[PDB]
DNA sequence: TTTTTTT
């Protein structure tokens, strides 16, 4: 619901007030009601109440209530003779707790502002607005260094926002914080106008014995300062500041750890319970990296996923085959540990692959899976301080797929048992550090003749898995040959690109995971498929 | 002065006791490289006793404290002390100390403050706690102790963390020092008070106007620049760099620094001088077999390894790799099918030790490849500073080398560089471990190879669905790769059995592994070298005792039928025709090999087989042809 | 300079041979090369056998039976282990090499092709 | 030529020693000090006496001396080459050794006999040592 | 630190 809204740092000080109140105005009606007719004529924007919601209880004085208190709010918020300020708002909370509301009040933005022009005589320095900075947006950014040793930034993106498609509720990387530039020229500078009327109200008091030479030297002082804002130098020197004071310890070692959550196009996707939720409100997960695809719930009924289940069941005419390549499938959306398997398949012609294993890489997108060549699995090694690139393609994905076959390829076992086992894997990101991670990712490799297996042992035959097509797509040429269908090309050249289509197919690999979790315990060797066994 | 002042503050009982005084006598021998606060000391804590006479005595005593201990007791643990004695007194002293210098600064340069005179007072009040060296690329590098109550990353606490910026030094200026600069305008203004006398409070409103225009300085970014990059020359310690990860008996870990100096080993958790950068994820617990986990543990590595003496001695070896000093030049063969779990110990090992004190070594190091030692080559660095490397990789039935073999299994200095280093030198202190899925091929038979080579043949397999009636085959488990391996408590306790272990070998024997007694792995290991003996295969096969035989064989007719036979039967591999004629030459050979009038080696007799059969009937042929009773952890001390 | 890593009787090119031993352009090392089997010389040339001189040992040290002949004897491994990381071995070592260097210069003019050693000779 | 006392002129008979302030660009130069040349030096008279021991002959004698004079000029020269071959310890690799050493490192180099016995490639490959021979006259 | 060029 965002009570607090990160764009309005106000209503975090309005609510800080509304804890102070007396619990006297929990669950009551009569002067919960005054105080909020005396927030709407301070400012009726649907915050003071929300934070009554939020701080007391809601609705406990009477349930269903809510709608007379909205109707009161809109008759406080049109035309009202009475009009309390928020100055009584001050005074109940001073009548509750002097002490309290004093403690409550030292740690505003306005009250560190004020302290520091006061204290320092109307100069205000790079830390000083840093400070302020950090206590009104300190919920928005956060900075770390990564591992070739620079300051990062980092955003959480709001729905209302000059972003990115696919970027919402989630951490956008900075290098520098545009935003921040622009609050502290549009946003600060409204806080600094109410500091310099704070000293006006304080100039028209009595000139009492010498204190208005004081204040008027005050206010010239602190409108010398009020100009150096929108300067680029001060304004780069507070930036600089405030990476001090915005600085999570491990906030890029956290960044992408968890594999139940998912960034996705409308939100975060969260498969740690069945079924799986959708998160599109504020939340504390850090999550950086996404699909284009937003998550809709899976349902038959929608005309793009008939239709590709119809393709799927065009693609895979065994029942049990269909069933285990779904499933096996439907765990590129894990990124964790997962067990030793690689699947084969094998096509004469114009058969399904390119069509099902792209489908997967682009409804995953380009941070969570990856084409892979094929020199990684035949050619042999190279040595290990070279910077291998092209290995370093499955660091943080949950899929893979190779695609080219020379002429009867023989792979490397050696490369077989690194690239699927569930253990660490060592290799160097080029002009970098040699580094070990994580195998995470779900094989599939589709080839035209076949694969030459060298070795007989146990080793490398309990992680492999073959599959033959025995549908062939001629459209013109379709014959009465049950096996043979006519094609079409769409299925390759507008299908495979349209939202719709993905978002669809990306339904249906999540409602085949968790199939896959309810039905067994995740654990794909109980996936009993005698087609795919014999295959093999 | 200050210095004098926490010595004062030191408890009678300093004295009292012969090695906490010597503790002291050698931290302030390492503050001053003198005896004069050290003679103050003296006279502090105990004008009495000795009196005058024996000073000459305390002399050589400093000395010999001097040069002992081998690890550098300074100004911080006397601080520490002071402050553990006596907190509010240590509050105060130092309290003024600094406030005491900023106001000299302050006084004698009218209230105009630069950057080395906060940098002075910064040092003087955050000196315990940073530290700054010049690393091999020549930039300044920061260096901060890690306090309990502090926005810390997992296992940082206790030991020292590389900072690309002095953050917290950066925020300590406009906050803490802040407030030591309000103090001093709190006493500017008590000065104004005073009666003006002549024109002193006009002094001190012009040092006051002064000192409040250059106070805004303490927030501006770029004077914190400069007063940060003066105090590089003041935090900076010479040997800190080099020194910092050297000591093999202290391990970082996830709740401090273990220290196995001295049975039983000690979890430091409080203030110490060690320099400790690098660490491990893992907890220390001390061993107790009670724990689910660590009985979990135990009962796979009972059911892995069924004979007690070679279990006891591959967890003696394996408890080696905790120790990164300099260890017997040994190296462990492990042979099976892949269907036993010695694969499952290896990842186990690494996992408990981490990144920076185990690594993953491919046997391409091994087997066919050159070192370079000229380019960058950062796949050597992995094995710098790490006691455990583990080989995890057997394509199909890999020749090893001899040269690399003992290259990098004999403890010397080996070199190499790096990205953006130059060509360094370092010492080999990894315990190895070797898995063969095939087999391994020695091709050499030298005394000082074989002496360093250990084998041990996997006995028990693992299948999923099946498990028949065999004793040596039993059920895997889905979880023992895919979640026990993951989880924090399996790898606390298999720590704790690590260091268990190698507190039993230190115990029962001197830390040597050879003294430790299996006769399971010195038969495997004869038998092993017995089976990778080529000659007296080839000498057995086809070289047959024909009685009255006038068949000439020099010793290339030899090498040329060795040469056929090894190729044939060994992998096809190049051999040096005087090499080979040398090593017929040691052997039965001898017996029937004599000289030729020529002067040329000749095998009297003795046909050659040639072929399959054909060999000599007459005169045959040439070539002759416990248990654990309750605990298995434990055993006996003095077999 | 040393070379003590030998894999299987390495074989040695006279080109190396003719470089790095002349003083031509600055080598300034005093070269040692240890081998376990053998070294393959492929000339005959004078100006490069006159730079070679040849040893061959005659000491095994042997651990565990250690017989009676006068040519083998009991050794301890400290010698490679704890003896050559000691830095009093290391200092008394230096003040050896110091010692004999003064030798040199004392009882010949700093030549070694003064000094007489038939064995050595023989062997080459 | 940049010599270790000034500048060495041999633009006219005799070759002149530039001590004095010119105009002329010299950067580079040879550690070697010039004195004119004297018979009766003893240094002169040990190597002219060397020279007339390595090559009995008169007239080669002259020829080789003659040849090698012109390593100390650094202009287009006939395109010559000399081979001197003999059997074992004779006067080569001192007299050779001897005009580089006089000539220094900007004006002489060493250069390796794989430039010339074989393993001449496509030109992709640097081949790492042509410009040894870049602006020295030996 | 790469490109290279190792080859
Ligand atoms: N379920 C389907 N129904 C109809 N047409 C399809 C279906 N799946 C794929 N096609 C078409 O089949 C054609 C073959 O393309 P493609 O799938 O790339 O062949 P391929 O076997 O994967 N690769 P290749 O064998 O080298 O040509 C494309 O034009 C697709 O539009
Ligand atoms: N003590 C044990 N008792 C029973 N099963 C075990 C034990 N240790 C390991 N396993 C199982 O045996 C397997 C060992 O892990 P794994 O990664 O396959 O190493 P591996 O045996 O060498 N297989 P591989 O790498 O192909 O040679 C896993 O399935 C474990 O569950
Ligand atoms: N004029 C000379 N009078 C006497 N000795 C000389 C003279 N010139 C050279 N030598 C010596 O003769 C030896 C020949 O060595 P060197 O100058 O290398 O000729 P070389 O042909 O290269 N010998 P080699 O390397 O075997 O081919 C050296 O010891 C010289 O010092």
């Amino acid at each position: 619901l965002s009570i607090l809204m990160l764009h309005d740092p106000e209503a975090r000080y309005l609510h800080k007030i509304l804890n102070l109140l007396p619990p006297e105005y929990y669950v009551e009606y009569p002067l919960w009601s005054n105080v909020v007719f005396a927030l709407a004529n301070t400012s009726a924007n649907y915050r003071p109440l929300a934070e009554w919601f939020s701080q007391k209880c809601p609705e406990k004085w009477n349930t269903g209530g809510k709608e007379k208190l909205e109707k009161l709010w809109n008759d406080a918020s049109h035309h009202t003779e009475k009009k309390i300020t928020k100055r009584s708002i001050m005074y109940w909370a001073h009548k509750h707790a002097p002490q309290q509301y004093k403690e409550i009040v030292e740690q505003g933005y306005f009250s560190i502002l004020a302290e520091y022009v006061y204290s320092y005589n109307g100069m205000l320095e790079h830390y000083m607005i840093a400070k302020v900075i950090y206590a009104m947006m300190g919920n928005k950014f956060v900075v770390d260094v990564d591992s070739n040793g620079k300051y990062v930034w980092f955003e959480f993106v709001l729905p209302g926002q000059p972003m990115n498609q696919g970027e919402i509720w989630k951490w956008r990387k900075e290098v520098n914080p545009d935003e921040l530039h622009i609050y502290i020229s549009e946003n600060f500078s409204r806080v600094m106008d109410r500091i310099t009327e704070h000293i006006k109200y304080h100039l028209s008091q009595p000139h009492e014995s010498n204190i208005l030479n004081y204040y008027k030297k005050l206010l010239k002082a602190f409108e010398r300062s009020k100009s150096k804002i929108f300067n680029d130098s001060f304004k780069k020197g507070v930036i600089r500041q405030a990476e001090f004071l915005f600085r999570q310890r491990s906030f890029i070692q956290t960044l992408d750890t968890n594999p139940h959550l998912l960034g996705v196009g409308n939100g975060v996707l969260s498969i740690e319970t069945i079924p799986a939720k959708l998160i599109n409100h504020f939340h504390e997960h850090p999550i950086h990296q996404y699909t284009h695809i937003c998550y809709v719930p899976f349902n038959p009924e929608n005309p793009w996923t008939k239709l590709l289940l119809n393709a799927l069941q065009d693609i895979i005419p065994e029942l049990d085959a269909r069933l285990w390549i779904m499933f096996y499938l439907s765990t590129a959306i894990f990124r964790g540990l997962k067990e030793a398997l690689m699947l084969l398949w094998l096509g004469g012609g114009c058969n399904g692959k390119t069509f099902l294993m792209r489908l997967v890489a682009m409804v995953l997108g380009d941070h969570y899976a990856s084409k892979l060549n094929i020199s990684l699995l035949t050619s042999c090694r190279e040595t290990a301080e070279k910077p291998n690139s092209a290995f370093m393609r499955l660091k943080g994905r949950g899929y893979g797929y190779f695609e080219e076959t020379n002429k009867s390829e023989v792979l490397n076992t050696s490369r077989l048992k690194e690239m699927v086992n569930p253990g660490d894997v060592t290799a160097r990101e080029l002009n970098q550090k040699q580094e070990s991670f994580q195998m995470t990712a779900t094989m599939v490799a589709a080839s035209n003749y076949n694969f030459i297996i060298d070795t007989t042992d146990h080793g490398t035959w309990r992680r492999l898995r073959h599959y033959r097509s025995k549908v062939k797509f001629c459209h013109n040429p379709d014959p009465s040959n049950p096996y043979e269908k006519k094609e079409d090309p769409r299925f390759i050249h507008e299908y495979i690109m349209d939202p719709d289509c993905q978002n669809a197919f990306f339904s249906i690999l999540v409602y085949f995971w968790e199939k896959l979790q309810k039905e067994y315990n995740g654990q794909i060797k109980k996936v009993f498929c005698p087609t795919i066994e014999s295959e093999t | 002065r200050y210095l004098h002042k926490i010595l004062n503050l030191l408890p009678p009982e300093y004295y009292v006791e012969y090695p906490l005084w010597s503790n002291v006598v050698f931290a302030l021998a390492n503050t001053s490289a003198n005896y004069r606060p050290l003679a103050e000391w003296f006279s502090q804590k105990c004008p009495e006793k000795w009196n005058t006479g024996g000073k000459e005595k305390l002399e050589k005593l400093w000395n010999d404290a001097s040069h002992h201990t081998e690890k550098k007791i300074t100004k911080r643990s006397i601080m520490y002390w002071a402050h553990k004695h006596a907190p509010q007194q240590y509050k105060e002293i130092v309290e003024q100390g600094y406030f005491s210098i900023l106001a000299e600064y302050v006084y004698s340069y009218n209230g105009m403050l630069e950057h080395y005179m906060i940098a002075k007072v910064i040092y003087a009040m955050m000196g315990n706690k940073f530290v700054v060296d010049v690393d091999s690329n020549g930039k300044y590098v920061w260096f901060e102790f890690v306090l309990p109550g502090q926005p810390m990353n997992q296992g940082e606490i206790w030991k020292w963390r590389k900072e690309v910026n002095p953050d917290e030094l950066h925020i300590y200026i406009s906050e803490n020092f802040s407030r030591v600069m309000d103090r001093i305008t709190e006493h500017i203004k008590y000065h104004l008070s005073q009666p003006h006398e002549s024109n002193i409070l006009n002094y001190y409103k012009k040092l006051l106007k002064a000192f409040e225009r250059s106070k805004s300085k303490i927030f501006n970014d770029s004077f914190k620049k400069g007063v940060i990059r003066q105090a590089e020359f003041l935090f900076r310690q010479r040997s800190f760099i080099q020194t910092l990860d050297t000591n093999p008996h202290l391990l970082g870990v996830g709740n401090g620094v273990l220290s196995i100096e001295t049975i039983p080993a000690k979890l430091i958790n409080h203030f110490h001088e060690h320099p400790i950068h690098q660490y491990t994820h893992i907890c220390y617990v001390p061993f107790n077999p009670e724990n689910p986990w660590t009985k979990l543990l135990l009962n796979a590595l009972q059911d892995i390894i069924p004979e007690l003496d070679a279990r006891l001695w591959i967890m003696f070896y394996l408890s080696t790799a905790i120790f990164r000093g300099l260890k017997e030049a040994l190296m462990l063969l492990w042979l099976g099918g892949g269907c036993n779990g010695k694969t499952f110990l290896m990842r186990l090992v690494a996992m408990v030790l981490g990144d920076h004190y185990a690594s993953k070594l491919n046997i391409s190091l091994l087997t066919s490849c050159r070192e370079t030692a000229e380019k960058p080559n950062s796949a050597f660095m992995r094995l710098k500073g790490r006691g455990y490397g583990y080989f995890e990789e057997t394509n199909k039935s890999e020749v090893l080398n001899t040269s690399r073999l003992k290259e990098m299994v004999n403890p010397g200095d080996v070199t190499a560089r790096e990205l953006n280093q130059k060509q360094e030198s370092f010492q080999m202190t990894a315990t190895m471990v070797a898995a063969s899925n095939y087999n391994f091929i020695i091709d050499t038979t030298d005394h000082g190879t074989w002496r360093r080579l250990r084998h041990y043949r996997s006995k028990v397999k693992f299948c999923h669905n099946p498990d028949p009636s065999n004793p040596y085959e039993k059920k895997e488990d889905p979880r023992f790769i895919h979640e026990y391996i993951m989880d924090p408590d399996c790898q606390n306790a298999f720590f704790s059995i690590l260091v268990y272990f190698w507190e039993k070998l230190q115990k029962e024997y001197n830390g040597q592994i050879k003294k430790v007694f299996c006769p399971t792995i010195e038969s495997e290991t004869e038998a092993y070298r017995k089976s990778q003996d080529t000659l007296h295969r080839f000498i057995t096969e086809r070289v047959v005792e024909s009685p009255s035989a006038e068949t000439v064989y020099n010793l290339s007719e030899v090498v040329t039928a060795y040469a056929e036979w090894y190729n044939t039967n060994i992998n096809v591999k190049r051999h040096i025709a005087l090499e080979l004629s040398q090593e017929l030459e040691n052997s039965v050979l001898e017996k029937y090999l004599q000289w030729s009038p020529n002067k040329t080696r000749i095998l009297k007799g003795c046909r050659i087989l040639h072929k399959f059969e054909t060999l000599q009937p007459g005169e045959s042929y040439i070539g002759v042809s416990c248990e654990p009773k309750n605990k298995w952890w434990e055993w006996s001390p003095n077999p």
